[PDB]
């Protein structure tokens, strides 16, 4: 009549406990899942996901659904994943990268820089 | 850096990209389940 | 060289001693602040790490 769901995500856990039905919305439609639902594997869409314990309802950028016959486990995401978002964020870390370079340098340089800093760093403790 | 102990911090270098009777119901295709899931397992290693 | 001048180093380096001895403790408290949440994000790893391992076997 019940089943351990846990709902986490990659910062923090979400809820953990023992329902009676889990209401999600799939990439093709909402669901209603129960004790004993059959393996499943599915992409959730950005939206709320109604529980029953009592009820209880959660607010989720998307994530993965997984289903097993004794666990349910739902990995949410902490913001809207998309391809605006996901492009924008790699254009802004380039553009940060372009502005932080101006050209090349002395690298051979490297091995003589961490010996003086590793002897400098020794007399201090 | 990865933490031994509250006295001891190592340096260190970890390899991201390059990584049993049933079968789930996929709802949408396997390749872009496992295309997607390869993306939040690499940023959940770089966040932690 | 001279009484008071010395005075005033020793009571200058003396203020700052007493913050770096607070600033210990804060960074301890901060480091178990970090601790806690590097326990929270475990089970979403693992999880992640459990399902590509079947969907690709």
């Amino acid at each position: 009549i019940t089943v351990h769901c846990d709902i986490v995500s990659a910062e923090a856990e979400i809820f953990s406990g023992l329902v009676e039905m889990v209401i999600a919305h799939g990439a093709l439609g909402d669901l209603g899942i129960a004790p004993g639902h059959a393996p499943l594997i599915t992409d959730l869409k950005p939206g709320p996901i109604r529980l029953v314990k009592e009820q209880e309802v959660y607010y989720i950028s998307g994530g993965f659904l997984e289903v097993q016959p004794n666990m349910v486990k739902v990995l949410a995401d902490t913001v809207v994943r998309a391809g605006d978002l996901d492009e924008a964020a790699a254009q802004e870390a380039l553009k940060a990268a372009e502005k932080a370079l101006q050209g090349k340098g002395a690298e051979f340089d490297y091995s003589a820089a961490a010996a003086r800093l590793a002897e400098a760093a020794a007399q201090l403790r | 850096n990865k933490f031994v102990n509250t006295m001891t911090q190592k340096p260190t270098v970890e390899q991201l990209i390059p990584l049993h009777h049933w079968d789930y119901l996929y709802e949408p295709d396997a390749k872009s389940l496992l295309d997607g899931l390869l993306v939040r397992y690499v940023e959940s290693q770089v966040y932690q | 060289a001279g009484a008071k001048e010395i005075r005033s180093k020793i009571a200058s380096i003396k203020s700052t001693q007493k913050i770096t001895n607070a600033m210990e403790k804060v960074a301890v408290s901060k480091m178990r602040k970090a601790q806690m949440r590097m326990a929270a994000g475990r089970p979403y790893a693992e999880r992640i790490r459990q399902v590509i391992g079947h969907l690709a076997n």
